[PDB]
């Protein structure tokens, strides 16, 4: 803890001490990590992280990423953590405006829906508030951005050996389905269409060809 | 005469060099006399290995066949395989053995560093999606369903070698893939011929932690139920994810006449596919181990049998996993490496 030599009051928030910037939480405890300074977010790195910096002192640290307790950040040429869309190495990341951490999970944005993991949009099928969606690469349908959810109705999707089926609303179906006279089953927790051997569904046995189509077997 | 009368092939677990004889329609070995390192390098380069040369030496003939493609010296500066001609038997009593690349040697639950130096992890959007297998400094084997249709640009993928922890595979530290080559026969439904080649933009530097895995030479005589190993990042626990650690599990091959039975797969398995489960279950591949290497040890060399294709329970045996047959595709692999040169 740092107490003001004049008023003896414990420091809270962004504080400059002997030309060195430190951050103190609402309890007055010196903190290590990323916190919002007057000019933006700053990294109060441990001791000797850069130029023999003191523990908790803000250090010059931009134009590279930062992993801290599983959180991901990025600092620009101004040593300030970046928020919002930013193009790094021809890739787009999204960081929460409030905290600056890398994005995680389904996140609707400006009418375009993504599914982030550590701030990088992912490709494939991932559950959202309404269900699963075909988050697809860039320019896969109607000039859609990289990973943006796209309209995919009444046709199969194949992805890393995963066979998804979408309905008229552009949401992947689940459980039993019949398509073009072929009966399917889609795992509820992943929407992946069972395929290639005996499966134990609803306490029974069902055999599906690797196309995913069921085999009657009586 | 380049798709027949100029084809050379290494043979057996001893790497016995051979040359095709169009006159008799047969593969023949080469007598050791008159032979040096230069013709070994020529035979290696022809086989798509470019500049990789390890060792050539004479070995007492063991296959038992009595015929040899004998070399010439006074033919002039002509094609190497313009010279090799027949002969009843040479006086050197030795046939040529030629190794074009040093491979199949590793350091002597989780796997320790340097135990599977040929394992790689492929990252599509910073997340482990498929594995791989080093065969040369700039070629990695994997599956075709990994790189199919939506995901097929070489700019999506990135490879990490010699790193054991998924947490330690940082962004911007992998190797960029400069080309993606899927087998033309690959059928998206049956996933037949599920094998792909992924040529890196820069060569892999080989050390104790990174090393190639030799390809299956013709005439290996796989015993009915080998003792293979399976490696890759998955989840021994079902309902799991990409394991934080790289594991390895002993697996036992399964005869294709049993794996295509009606309790197992009822003819789902084609000639280019191989099964390797484990009796009593408790061990098999899993998600994230698709596109990973199945390898065995025979005659002191780690061989590549196949790569993961699909399964029906993944450590819920009586529904074991399936891998593509690397031996069957090895000729196409050689052709793809050769053309790129």
């Amino acid at each position: 803890y740092y107490f003001n030599p004049n008023t003896a009051t414990t420091s809270i928030g962004y504080t400059t001490i002997n030309s060195k910037n430190f951050y103190f939480n609402n309890d007055g405890i010196m903190q290590l990590g990323v916190f919002k300074g007057p000019d933006g977010f700053e990294y109060f790195a441990p001791a000797n992280t850069h130029n023999n910096n003191e523990e908790g002192q803000s250090i010059t640290y931009q134009n590279k990423f930062l992993i801290f307790n599983e959180d991901v950040y990025y600092f620009d040429s101004s040593s300030k953590a970046v928020t919002g869309w930013r193009t790094i190495d021809d890739h787009r990341f999204y960081f929460e405006p409030n905290t600056g951490i890398g994005a995680n999970g389904y996140k609707t944005l400006d009418g375009k829906n993504f599914y982030f993991r550590n701030g990088l949009p992912q490709f494939g099928v991932f559950k959202g508030p309404d269900g699963f969606e075909y988050f697809a690469p860039a320019n896969t349908h109607n000039n859609n951005e990289e990973g943006q959810s796209i309209t995919y109705q009444n046709k199969f999707l194949v992805f890393l050996g995963n066979r998804y089926y979408f309905d008229s609303s552009s949401k992947a179906v689940t459980g039993w389905q019949t398509i073009n006279g072929n009966t399917y089953y889609f795992m509820p927790d992943t929407a992946i269409a069972a395929a290639g051997g005996f499966f134990t569904i609803d306490g029974a046995i069902y055999f599906f060809g690797i196309d995913g189509v069921k085999q009657p077997g009586i | 005469g380049e798709d027949e009368n100029r084809c050379v092939r290494l043979y057996g677990p001893n790497f016995i060099l051979q040359v095709y004889s169009s006159q008799r329609k047969s593969w023949h070995p080469v007598c050791q006399d008159d032979w040096n390192e230069n013709y070994g390098r020529a035979a290696c380069r022809d086989m798509g290995y470019k500049n990789n040369f390890y060792s050539s030496q004479g070995i007492v003939d063991d296959s038992g066949s009595t015929s040899f493609m004998k070399l010439n010296t006074s033919a002039g500066n002509v094609d190497i395989y313009k010279k090799l001609y027949h002969s009843d038997a040479c006086s050197s009593k030795a046939v040529v053995s030629l190794r074009c690349i040093a491979c199949g040697v590793n350091l002597n639950e989780s796997a320790l560093p340097g135990a599977w130096p040929w394992q790689v992890s492929l990252h599509v959007q910073n997340v482990h999606v498929c594995g791989g297998s080093i065969i040369t400094p700039e070629w990695i084997v994997t599956a075709a369903h990994c790189v199919e249709k939506p995901l097929n640009n070489p700019w999506h993928w990135t490879a990490f070698a010699g790193i054991l922890r998924q947490s330690f595979m940082f962004y911007g530290a992998g190797y960029q893939v400069e080309k993606v080559i899927s087998h033309p026969n690959y059928d998206s439904k049956t996933k037949n011929n599920d094998i792909a080649l992924m040529k890196l933009q820069k060569p892999l530097t080989f050390n104790d932690l990174v090393k190639p895995v030799c390809l299956p030479n013709p005439g290996m005589m796989l015993q009915p139920e080998q003792l293979c190993w399976i490696s890759g990042w998955g989840a021994t626990e079902e309902k799991g994810k990409t394991s934080e650690v790289l594991n390895a599990a002993k697996v036992l091959l399964i005869e294709t006449q049993r794996c295509n039975s009606r309790y197992v797969y009822d003819n789902l398995i084609t000639p280019a596919m191989i099964c390797a489960g484990f009796l009593q279950g408790n061990v098999d591949s899993c998600q994230g181990d698709s596109g990973g290497p199945l390898v065995t040890s025979k005659n002191n060399i780690w061989w590549l049998i196949g790569d993961t294709s699909w399964g029906s329970g993944c450590a819920k045996a009586y529904r074991p996993g399936v891998y593509g047959n690397v031996m069957v595709f090895t000729d196409w692999i050689y052709r793809q490496m050769r053309a790129d040169g």
